[PDB]
RNA sequence: AUAUACCGCCAUCUUCAGCAAACCCUGAUGAAGGCUACAAAGUAAGCGCAAGUACCCACGUAAAGACGUUAGGUCAAGGUGUAGCCC
């Protein structure tokens, strides 16, 4: 019967049932166009109708009803076939996602720059890395288990300016732009021994996290946790050891990280400080010094004491590593360049 | 943009630092004023503490 | 591997500047073949060349 | 809950316009009928007819042009001249929207038995009242 | 143009006191108004110490000898801010001079806000006001602290958004995020008065030279 | 056959005023939280309520009543996915 007929809109309503009582709680299909393959005034008869479907005017003269020969109608409908299938196929392509630290994993992958800002500010320079995602539930009065994914993203411009923010919603990409609009907002500043090292080991312990992150020479590398090496990367260091111990939460790691890495104090600042030249000892360049910092002030005349035995806490892995006796297997293993 | 970590540093220290980098494309209106005259003391943020042990507050009484 | 997904790239010893991308530039120590996903073959016939 | 003709409320994305917005306790109070002819009068005869006619009309009307409707259509009945007011969208090339207007008026007429003037207002899209 | 914009900004810079604040002030001025005078020894904050001269039958005395340096670098940043036209927002949730304090800075053509801080006003000020609003380049605040004497959330906001404060701190008021702080009463008539009066003549005086420089070298 | 795939029309709290995208802030940047008017971080477009409308007032009765809960009902209004019969 003709007066039961509805809508395209109604019936892929009806069909792809996108709503309904499992996709509540999530206790398969997806929509196709079946009008795009269509011109106005084509049908399986063939018919040529001047004006709709075939040019109005030949020769300089309105055309006739015409009809496409059997064959010319096959032809016609082949084509169609044709077309029809080059769509699947564009459709049926998939895009060669970039993996991050993992094919299924979301930490590392790049979400490009921040969008910018309301006053026109530009953030094209910057890069934005996934550091976490959480589907974080909790339950409501009403509506039970809500679902929520709780983002953590990185932004940096690999010149020392580098930040994090965390991202709440309800979607996964509302949550990325949550957090790597808010991340550029609270941008630190990394100083950089020579733009490519920290500049001088640092020990921390934040909440239940220890980091500990030494100083290395170039083309050494990055030979740390995989958040660190990603944050190493949005800051501009190149070349850095660093070992997480306790508690590897990667909110914990990272805000510890960037804490550490925004208290660290440059050769200048030492230099400052303690009123003396900063001089630096390289073995492949000899005994000679290199004044790598020194005082804007007075410079003192006071020696400053030469101590027999210093009283510094050493780490119990760092002294069993100079002694040699440190076995473990894992430790410097050949891997893939960072 | 600036930089909202204002538990981080010092507004001065955190816009020179912003500006060397390249974030902020012009300085603003305050920083060389600032430079110029800056003030006995850098705002840095210092979280505030209850003396415990032995510690008291070293203010002398008027007399 | 990097050397064997690209023809053209010839691994011979008057190659230097495809050689030197094989070698550390700050320590001159030429990278272990998981640095740079070079298979053995290449990483050895890379190892002659630059020697 | 009541769902007859109600656009469901969403994250501000779905433009509607004056007829799909209001509800249906609306009709005669911010909307008027889409259909006007003396059937449903007190008294008057035939309104079953004039309801399957109007609604293979919007049946037809939808199909024959597809896509190109903004808007639902809109029916006058004048003794026997029947008058569809129709919103449509600036995209289909003047000669085919004449020619399927003349199709159209030229099929009604002689299955209806009575003339039929198709009257086109065209917009450029779909006319937005608010969004929902 | 470079050249004008130049001696007319950065020529100020050059003088250690270009606008002669000195002049409005002086540390018997200051004893008069009654800036010495500050809270109970219980409620004094940890970080006023410093700045404490010392207790007087458990009576706080602020060093009015720091206070003159502070007040001076203070008040020759705002006459540097006003001439550079930059906006100049007072800020103090003290119900008493709420009301002078917004004649004072209607008269000296700066911004007042002496009512309840609705949150967001400077964090969200892109969407309070509209996205081009230009916040203040200035705040000065006549009581860091609110009316529940935790620390005015507009001295954090401030902080966040990197716009330099100056504020009059008392005994009992947090120190650390200020600019400049200006040790000083901030709870008697006097003492209000008088940094009203000095910040209104530090403000007119910035604006005035700077018409008068702008006229001097445009005439050439 | 499947209302435990749905549209469509509805019961239900509802004789409720809450639901809220987008922002900002607090929690050391954890799940989460955001209330004090002599105000102490909330601002919120939109929806709902409200307002407006019908009946005889401006009253009252209608109507309306968001988001969600009960995989609440309806494959037997009709259509439709899936599966199934096709002498
Ligand atoms: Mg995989
Ligand atoms: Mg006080
Ligand atoms: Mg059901
Ligand atoms: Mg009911
Ligand atoms: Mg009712
Ligand atoms: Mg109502
Ligand atoms: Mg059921
Ligand atoms: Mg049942």
């Amino acid at each position: 019967s003709f007066f039961t007929k509805l809508t395209a809109d109604e019936l892929w309503k009806g069909a792809l049932a996108e709503t309904g009582a499992g996709a509540k709680k999530g206790r398969k299909k997806k929509r196709k166009d079946l009008n795009r393959g269509q011109i106005i005034g084509e049908g399986r008869y063939g018919f040529l109708w001047p004006g709709l479907n075939v040019p109005l005017m030949k020769n300089g003269a309105v055309q006739t009803i015409a009809q496409r020969s059997k064959e010319e109608q096959e032809k016609v409908e082949a084509d169609m076939i044709q077309q029809r299938e080059e769509w699947d196929r564009k459709k049926k392509m998939k895009v060669k996602r970039e993996r991050g630290w993992s094919g299924n994993s979301w930490g590392g992958i790049s979400l490009g720059p921040p969008d910018p800002g309301p006053c026109g500010e530009t953030y094209e320079d910057f890069d934005t890395r996934i550091l976490e995602v959480r589907n974080v539930f909790t339950m409501t009065a009403k509506e039970g288990r809500k679902k929520s994914i709780r983002v953590l993203v990185a932004v940096g411009n690999g010149k020392g300016a580098a930040g994090f923010s965390i991202g709440k919603a309800t979607d996964r990409m509302d949550a990325f732009r949550k957090a790597k609009n808010r991340a550029v907002h609270h941008l630190h500043y990394i100083e950089r021994y020579e733009d490519h090292t920290i500049f001088h080991d640092i020990s921390l312990r934040f909440k239940r996290t220890h980091i500990k992150m030494k100083k290395q020479p170039k083309g050494y590398g990055l030979r740390c946790h995989r958040a660190i090496i990603t944050i190493c990367r949005l800051i501009g260091i190149k070349d850095m050891y660093a070992k997480v111990s306790g508690s590897i939460n990667m909110l914990s790691l990272t805000q510890g990280l960037f804490r550490g890495l925004s208290r660290q104090e440059t050769h200048q600042q030492l230099a400052d400080k303690k009123g003396l030249h900063v001089v630096e000892i390289r073995e492949e360049c000899g005994p000679l010094p290199i004044v790598v910092a020194s005082p804007r002030g007075p410079l003192r005349k006071d020696p400053e004491p030469e101590d027999e035995v210093p009283d510094v806490k050493l780490d119990w892995e760092d002294v069993k590593t100079a002694q040699g006796m440190k076995r473990s297997v894992w430790s410097n293993l050949k891997r893939a360049a960072t | 943009a600036g930089s909202r970590l204002e538990t981080v540093g010092s507004i001065f220290s955190r816009t020179r630092d912003l500006v060397r980098a390249g974030v902020l494309k012009e300085k603003p209106l305050w920083f060389d004023v600032y430079d110029a005259f800056p003030p006995l003391r850098e705002p840095v943020f210092q979280r505030p503490r209850v003396r415990y042990g032995k510690a008291k507050a070293p203010i002398q009484d008027i007399w | 591997c990097p050397i064997c997904r690209d023809h053209k790239l010839h691994v011979d010893f008057r190659n230097v500047k495809l050689l030197e991308q094989f070698v550390c530039a700050h320590t001159g120590i030429i990278f272990y073949a998981p640095y740079t996903g070079v298979c053995v073959k290449q990483h050895k016939r890379l190892t002659q060349a630059i020697q | 809950k009541n769902r007859a003709a109600r656009v469901r409320v969403s994250k501000g994305d779905k433009p509607v316009t004056y007829e799909e917005a209001h509800a249906p306790h609306y009709i005669a109070h911010r909307k008027g009928w889409l259909s006007l002819h003396t059937g449903n009068l007190d008294g008057e005869d035939h309104a079953a007819e004039r309801t399957v006619e109007d609604v293979f009309l919007r049946k037809f009307m939808w199909g024959t042009f597809p896509g190109c409707l903004a808007d639902q259509l809109v029916l006058k009945r004048r003794g026997n001249q029947l008058e569809i007011c129709a919103v449509v969208l600036r995209q289909l090339s003047p000669h085919k929207y004449y020619f399927l207007v003349g199709y159209s008026e030229t099929l009604l007429s002689y299955f209806y038995k009575c003339p039929v003037r198709l009257h086109l207002q065209t917009v450029p899209s779909k006319v937005v009242y608010k969004y929902l | 143009s470079t050249d004008f914009n130049d001696k007319i900004l950065n020529e100020p810079l050059k003088h250690s006191d270009f606008f002669n604040v000195k002049e409005l002030f002086s540390v018997r001025s200051l004893f008069d108004a009654r800036v010495h005078l500050g809270h109970k020894a219980g409620c004094r904050h940890r970080f006023m110490e410093p700045y404490i001269f010392g207790s007087r039958l458990d009576h706080d005395i602020i060093d009015l000898e720091q206070t003159a340096t502070h007040l001076q670098l203070a008040l020759n940043f705002t006459a540097h801010m006003a001439y550079r036209k930059g906006i100049i927002l007072f800020i103090s949730r003290n119900r008493q001079f709420s009301y002078l304090i917004e004649n004072m800075a209607r008269d000296c053509g700066e911004y007042a806000h002496t009512r309840y801080f609705r949150g967001g006003m400077l964090t969200n000020a892109r969407l309070l006001f509209g996205p081009t609003v230009r916040l203040p380049d200035l705040i000065i605040f006549l009581h860091t602290l609110n009316n529940i004497f935790e620390p005015h959330v507009a001295v954090r906001d401030a902080a966040k958004m990197n716009i330099p404060t100056v504020g009059i701190v008392d005994t009992n008021c947090n120190p650390c995020l200020i600019t400049y702080p200006v040790p000083g009463n901030d709870d008697s008539p006097l003492a209000v008065h008088l940094y009203c009066r000095l910040f209104q003549t530090a403000i007119t005086r910035a604006k005035e030279k700077r018409q008068q420089v702008e006229a001097l070298y445009r005439l050439q």
